[PDB]
C-alpha cells in the first residue's frame, strides 16, 4: 500500500494546460544496459588525535563481493563476520585499542541502484585505566569507553529487509496515472495510463487526450512521470493520483492532486 | 553475471594423538576434497578424494 | 565410541534409562529463519552392517 | 616488558624457552642477575600456536 | 539405528538465559545471543538483536 506523499489543489483552467509535477529523481532508473545489482557497506574514522584530522575507512563489504581490507594492518584487527551480511549485523572488532585509535567511528551504507544511504555515528575513547572504562549512549551517537589494547566492539545494524539479501526477480516499477471521472470521489480513478521500467507504456482512453496529456518519453528513465494535460476538458474534470511502486527497492509512493476544470476568468 | 553462492560445511573431523605425527578419524557422507602441506621447504604437496 | 559397533546401549529395547555419547555438535543459527543446525557422525549401526 | 617496582617487592613472570637446560641471565630493571633450572618435556606435542 | 531428537528451541527475547542439562542419553545444550529470527509470520520478536 503506497502513502501519500502530499496532496495539492489543482485549478486547472480550462482548455489552457495544467501540471502535475508528480516525480522524483531517486526514483530515477539506470541508464545503461547494465542496471546496478550490488550494494557497499563500509567504516570509516575520524580521529581527532590525528594531526592530519582527516576521515579514513577502515574497511568496506561488496554485495556478493570478497571482504578487502584498505590497509596492511586492520587484517586480523578488524573482523567483519561474512555470515552477518544476510543477517545486517554490520558490526565491527577491534582486537587491540591504541591512544592514536580512539576517535570518531562512522557506518556508512551505500546503494546505486536504490540511490538509498545511511549513515550511523558512534564515538570510541580509550583509557589506561577500567575503572573509567564504561559504554555510554547520548541519543545522537554512543561512547565506547575501553582499556588500552582491549578487545571492542562497536554495533552497526540497520534490520532492513532492502538491505538483507532477497534475490527477487526485478520486477517492472509500476507507475499509473489515474484520473477520477468527474463528480468521483478519490480512490475511484480508472488508469488514464500506465509505465513500466522496461520504457514499454500502456494508453488508456482516447488517443488524443493522450497525445497532449504529454508526458516526457524519458519519464521511466528521468523518473519526471509528471502529467502535463493539454486542451482541457469538462471531461477531464476530477482528481488525479500518480502512482509509483519499486518492488525491488520496496518503494511505494502516491501524489494525489484535485483537478478541477475552471472557466477562464 | 556473479552472485553469491551457498555450499555446505562438512562434519568437522576428530584430530587424534600421534607422536610425531597425526591420525584424523574423517568422516563424510558424499565425495569431498581433502589436501594439506608442509609449512616447510618441501611443498610436500598432497591431495585426495574421500567418498564415505 | 562414535562411527562405531553398538554406539547405542541399552539394557533392554523398552528401557527408558538409555546412555550414548555419538558427538553431537550444535550450529550456530546462520540463517533469516529459526533453524538449528545439528553436526554428528554416521550412525554406527549402518556402519557395521 | 615492564612492571611496578616496590621497596622489598616480589614478582612472577612468564615466558617461554626453546631449550631444556633453562640456565640464562635476566636483567630487572638496569640490574642483572644469573637463573638455572631444567625444564621437562610436555604431555601435549602437537600444537599450531 | 537411532534418530537424533530436534525439538523446538527456547526464544527469550532481549533477555537472558541459561543453558540446563537433560538426562536423556547423549544429550547436548548450548545458548546463543544475537539470535536473527524470522519465520513465515516475521520476526518471532522484537528488540534490536
Ligand atoms: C549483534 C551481534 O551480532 N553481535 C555479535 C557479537 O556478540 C560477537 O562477539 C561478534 C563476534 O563475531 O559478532 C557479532
Amino acid at each position: 500500500n503506497s502513502v501519500v506523499v502530499s496532496v495539492l489543489n489543482i485549478s486547472a483552467t480550462l482548455g489552457s494546460q495544467a501540471v502535475l509535477p508528480c516525480k522524483s529523481y531517486r526514483m530515477v532508473w539506470t541508464q545503461d544496459r547494465l542496471n546496478d545489482r550490488q550494494r557497499v557497506v563500509h567504516w570509516d574514522v575520524y580521529s581527532t588525535y590525528y594531526g592530519d584530522n582527516k576521515m579514513e575507512r577502515l574497511c568496506d563489504m561488496y554485495s556478493a563481493g570478497d571482504q578487502r581490507v584498505y590497509s596492511s594492518y586492520n587484517q586480523g584487527r578488524i573482523f567483519m563476520p561474512q555470515n552477518a551480511f544476510t543477517d545486517g549485523n554490520f558490526s565491527l572488532v577491534i582486537k587491540d585499542v591504541a591512544e592514536s585509535d580512539g576517535g570518531i567511528y562512522s557506518c556508512n551504507l551505500h546503494h546505486h541502484y536504490c540511490h538509498l544511504y545511511e549513515t550511523v555515528k558512534i564515538q570510541l575513547d580509550v583509557t589506561k585505566k577500567a575503572k573509567a572504562a564504561k559504554e555510554y549512549w547520548d541519543g545522537e551517537k554512543a561512547v565506547i569507553v575501553a582499556l588500552e589494547g582491549s578487545t571492542v566492539m562497536l554495533p552497526c545494524v540497520n534490520r532492513n529487509q532492502i538491505w538483507t539479501e532477497r534475490h527477487s526477480e526485478e520486477e517492472q516499477q509500476v507507475v499509473h496515472w489515474d484520473r477520477q471521472p468527474p463528480g468521483v470521489p478519490h480512490d475511484r480513478a480508472d488508469r488514464l495510463i500506465d509505465l513500466y521500467a522496461s520504457g514499454e507504456r500502456r494508453s488508456y482512453g482516447p488517443l488524443f487526450i493522450r497525445q497532449k496529456m504529454n508526458i516526457t518519453d524519458t519519464a521511466f528513465a528521468l523518473g519526471d512521470f509528471s502529467l502535463r494535460i493539454s486542451e482541457l476538458e469538462s471531461a477531464d474534470e476530477g482528481t488525479y493520483s500518480c502512482h509509483l511502486h519499486h518492488h525491488y527497492c520496496g518503494l511505494h509512493e502516491r501524489r494525489i492532486y484535485q483537478v478541477f476544470v475552471t472557466e477562464p476568468v | 553475471t556473479p552472485t553469491v553462492c551457498p555450499v555446505p560445511l562438512a562434519h568437522t573431523p576428530t584430530v587424534t594423538k600421534w607422536f610425531k605425527g597425526i591420525t584424523l578419524h574423517l568422516t563424510a557422507t558424499r565425495p569431498t576434497l581433502l589436501t594439506t602441506r608442509k609449512l616447510g621447504l618441501r611443498a610436500d604437496a598432497t591431495a585426495e578424494w574421500i567418498t564415505g | 565410541n562414535p562411527g562405531a559397533f553398538g554406539d547405542i546401549q541399552a539394557s533392554s529395547l523398552d528401557a527408558t534409562d538409555i546412555v550414548a555419547r555419538t558427538d553431537i555438535r550444535l550450529l550456530k543459527p546462520s540463517v533469516k529463519n529459526i533453524h538449528v543446525p545439528y553436526t554428528q557422525a554416521v550412525s554406527g549401526y549402518e556402519m557395521w552392517k | 616488558a615492564t612492571t611496578h617496582v616496590t621497596a622489598t617487592g616480589s614478582i612472577t613472570l612468564h615466558f617461554s624457552t626453546s631449550s631444556p637446560q633453562a640456565n640464562f641471565i635476566v636483567s630487572l630493571c638496569g640490574k642483572k642477575t644469573t637463573c638455572n633450572a631444567e625444564c621437562k618435556p610436555p604431555a601435549d606435542h602437537i600444537i599450531g600456536e | 539405528k537411532f534418530h537424533t531428537v530436534v525439538p523446538s528451541p527456547q526464544v527469550k527475547c532481549c533477555g537472558s538465559l541459561e543453558c540446563k542439562a537433560s538426562s536423556k542419553a547423549d544429550y547436548t545444550c548450548r545458548v546463543f545471543g544475537g539470535v536473527y529470527p524470522f519465520m513465515w509470520g516475521g520476526a518471532q520478536c522484537f528488540c534490536d538483536s
